């Protein structure tokens, strides 16, 4: 196989060799010396996730990583070039993962690049790559009164378009030619 | 052999109507899908597992791992504005009063409960308890971990339960201090039994009979809301149609995950078996048959997923719906809000979809009556303005059509055109002159 | 802003644009080029060969097709939707909510784009609010005068009774307020005089 070799827990009976998953991948093997128990996980992955602004704006990135405390993708560098990313100067865990060359604020605006769990990323000022935690809208309270009634005294005409798609392309295919070329 | 129902029938006559002396309030319960789990794939390592000839090998179908991913966050960001556009129908995030006394309405079984850290109403509570849910994302440290280290991965969806309760409580409290009117421009408020009295006086019953059985109508409330928690607690399958999503979810991921044992007539289901114990010339065409099947599997498990996908999104539009024309307005469509006539309606979330509380009207105890389409008082027909033409004896009166209360038959609610002979059961009564 | 309707010329030109790319895949053969694999091969070897291929390019096709399918069903789904609007929206006055625009509905004007229809909504906004003092009913002769239609308002020292979507105070006649039972049993029931016309 190919993982890192790792030092267990999990106890065999006297006589079991393998020790396997659901879809029957090897988990432990017994150690061949000594009758000690020896568990192979895939050495550890996730998806590289990049946020960017548009490169008609800048130039500069930050990297999410999917499901790790972010003390371990320092452990799983690439010496073992670019490491700005995986070291910290602008390190900042969330739900999804960390993100790193991207700075959290402590204020709330709208929307612009989701990352996931309420928090999105966006470009602001002296410019950075900002992350902060979604905004639902304008705090209201209504003044409810139980003798109290506001009525409308002026109106607007307002006009909203809706766009609608309602037939696509019409294709046809030439299975012989296109299966087998002439 | 199946019963269809209790058989029934209704005495029609020509000069016979029945018309409700009594009402009951009733509320219903609806339960929505919205949303489902956003699964992410990758080939390289669920196909060529630790194998780096394998994934030179792979190079060769290419293009085919680009339409798995782009189909697979086609639905994820799918599934993001489902939930935007289901939940997010709201400008501003309104606030309910520090004082609640609506007018004898309780709704402290709906509103958020502060006591909680999160701060979910004890029926959304109830909910989110009862329905089981399989890790949402959870950051890595089961089956989650099998799944998990074959490059399939669930991610976190973009609105945390907790602001999504903020929603469901901000269009709680437009619905309850303002009315319709918050979701038609600026919300104004209006007294709750006002604002009550306007929906009875929607589903052509007049206020007078609000404004008069108030108390009634608030103890029917209460007492309806309590039965919806006792009822959606006690019983366990009150929203299978939630766990279902769950089910099919989890169920399609160990099938995927599972399948990558099967060897597809190859020699071996493990790769490097095959390198080392069988000669490379025919290796690759072994190695190649298994990447074929698993292409196989991955593209059936994306067909089902796009398809389970449609209809979800088919569903999550008709939550969106049912938010708009039931929640922020009242309707007139028949059972499209609730069985009975639609008063009013209270969103409630849950985990990957929403529960309305169906607020209607219905009428209790009934009474014959006969029946007359006009009168004739001085030769000419007289046609009742709003409402029906009764009468227990020679009383012939005149009530609305939703609610027995009878009136004395003036020339204020009845309209006069024709003479009494053109018109098939025109009787005879006096029509008095004020 | 009609990025919708961009959006699906795109997926179609992408969907039909890997198929194209897709015969540049040689399947596990030896080269994604039939005359050259009839050309170099027995004709026993052949048929191994060119079947990885034929069958690669089916599946393809297949794949395609599907997919295909789908996205037809959801144009279908939006096309059925599109028509619903046109028929209760511009071919009448609508009472749904949030169905023809935000606000109340006044008219609606088609217009044909590539691919697909756009509508402009004309929808009716309150605009300038106001507080006033309501109350359910007035007590006149010891009998409660609920409003026919509209509601009852004080600008501080007078009543009147208004419409409810717009400001527009009227004296309190009994031509415009119905008399229903006695003034003891509505709750927050106010002391005025009701003109007799
Ligand atoms: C291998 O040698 C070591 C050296 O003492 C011994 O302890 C161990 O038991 C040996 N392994 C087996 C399988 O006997
Ligand atoms: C790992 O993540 C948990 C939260 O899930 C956090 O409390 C902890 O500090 C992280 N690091 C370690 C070494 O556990
Ligand atoms: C409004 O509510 C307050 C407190 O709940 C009460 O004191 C007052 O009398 C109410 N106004 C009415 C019923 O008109
Ligand atoms: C109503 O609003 C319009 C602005 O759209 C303004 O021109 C007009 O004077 C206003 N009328 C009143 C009575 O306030
Ligand atoms: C109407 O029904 C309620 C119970 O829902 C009852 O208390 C009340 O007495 C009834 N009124 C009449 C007139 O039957
Ligand atoms: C409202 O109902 C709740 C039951 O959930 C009850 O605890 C509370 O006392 C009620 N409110 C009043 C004012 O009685
Ligand atoms: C009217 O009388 C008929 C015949 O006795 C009876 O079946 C019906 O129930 C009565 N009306 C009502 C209350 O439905
Ligand atoms: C019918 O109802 C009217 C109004 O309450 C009453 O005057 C009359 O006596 C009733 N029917 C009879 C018994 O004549
Ligand atoms: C009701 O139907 C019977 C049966 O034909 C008929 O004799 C009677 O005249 C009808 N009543 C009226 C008011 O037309
Ligand atoms: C109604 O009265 C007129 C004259 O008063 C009479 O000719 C007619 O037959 C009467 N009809 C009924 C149904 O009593
Ligand atoms: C109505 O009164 C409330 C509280 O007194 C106030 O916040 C609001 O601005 C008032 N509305 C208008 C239109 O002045
Ligand atoms: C209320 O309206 C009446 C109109 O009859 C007017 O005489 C009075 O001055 C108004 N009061 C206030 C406070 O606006
Ligand atoms: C209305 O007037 C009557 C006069 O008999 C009086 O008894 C009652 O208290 C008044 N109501 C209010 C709210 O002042």
């Amino acid at each position: 196989g190919t993982g890192v070799l790792t030092e267990s827990n999990k106890k065999f009976l006297p006589f079991q060799q393998f020790g396997r998953d659901i879809a029957d991948t090897t988990d432990a093997v017994r150690d061949p010396q000594t009758l000690e128990i020896l568990d192979i996980t895939p050495c550890s992955f996730g998806g590289v996730s990049v946020i960017t602004p548009g490169t008609n704006t800048s130039n500069q990135v930050a990297v999410l990583y999917q499901g790790v405390n972010c003390t371990e993708v320092p452990v799983a560098i690439h010496a073992d070039t670019w490491r700005v990313y995986s070291t910290g100067s602008n390190v900042f865990q969330t739900r999804a993962g960390c993100l790193i060359g991207a700075e959290y604020v402590n204020n709330s605006y709208e929307c612009d690049i989701p990352i996931g769990a309420g928090i999105c990323a966006s470009y602001q000022t002296s410019q950075s790559i900002i992350a902060y935690t979604m905004s639902l809208g304008a705090e209201n309270s209504v003044a409810y009164s139980n003798n109290s009634i506001a009525i409308p005294t002026n109106f607007t005409i307002s006009v909203t378009t809706e766009i609608l798609p309602v037939s696509m392309t019409k294709t046809s295919v030439d299975c012989t030619m296109y299966i087998c070329g002439d | 052999t199946m019963s269809l129902g209790a058989e029934n029938s209704v005495a029609y006559s020509n000069n016979s109507i029945a018309i409700p002396t009594n009402f009951t309030i009733s509320v219903t319960t609806e339960i929505l899908p919205v949303s489902m789990t956003k699964t992410s794939v990758d080939c390289t390592m669920y196909i060529c597992g630790d194998s780096t000839e394998c994934s030179n090998l792979l190079l060769q179908y290419g293009s085919f791992c680009t339409q798995l991913k782009r189909a697979l966050t086609g639905i994820a960001v799918e599934q993001d504005k489902n939930t935007q556009e289901v939940f997010a129908q709201v400008k501003q995030i309104y606030k309910t009063p520090p004082i609640k006394y609506f007018g004898g309405f309780n709704f402290s079984q709906i509103l958020p409960d502060p006591s909680k850290p999160s701060k979910r109403s004890p029926i959304e509570d109830l909910l989110f308890n009862k329905v089981t849910l399989a890790d949402a994302g959870f950051i890595k440290q089961d089956l989650i971990c099998a799944q998990k280290f074959k490059g399939l991965t669930v991610l976190p969806p973009l609105l945390t339960d907790e602001m999504i309760a903020q929603y469901t409580s901000a269009l709680l409290a437009g619905t309850i201090t303002s009315g319709w009117t918050f979701g038609a421009g600026p919300a104004l408020q209006i007294p709750f039994p006002m604002q009550m009295a306007y929906r009875f006086n929607g589903i052509g019953v007049t206020q007078n009979v609000l404004y008069e059985n108030q108390k009634l109508i608030a103890n029917q409330f209460n007492s309806a809301i309590g039965k919806i928690q006792d009822s959606l607690s006690s019983t366990p399958s009150a929203l299978g149609k939630l766990q279902d999503v769950v089910n099919h979810n989890a169920q399609a991921l160990n099938t995927l995950v599972k399948q990558l044992s099967s060897k597809f007539g190859a020699i071996s289901s493990v790769l490097n078996d095959i390198f080392s114990r069988l000669d490379p010339p025919e290796a690759e065409v072994q190695i190649d048959r298994l990447i074929t099947g698993r292409l196989q599997s991955l593209q059936t498990y994306v067909t089902q997923q796009l398809i389970r996908a449609a209809e979800i999104r088919a569903s999550a539009n008709l939550a969106a719906t049912k938010m708009s024309e039931c929640v922020l307005g009242q309707s007139k469509r028949v059972d499209f809000c609730g069985k009975g006539y639609h008063l009013m309606s209270f969103p409630q979330s849950a985990p990957h979809g929403v529960v309305f509380l169906h607020v209607t009207y219905v009428p209790a105890q009934e009474k014959n009556f006969t029946t007359a389409p006009a009168i004739c008082h001085d030769g000419k027909a007289h046609f009742p303005r709003e409402g029906v033409f009764v009468s227990n004896g020679t009383h012939w009166f005149v009530t609305q059509r939703n609610f027995y209360e009878p009136q004395i038959i003036t020339t204020d609610n009845t309209f006069v055109s024709g003479n009494c002979d053109v018109v098939i059961g025109i009787v005879n009564n006096t029509v008095y002159d004020p």
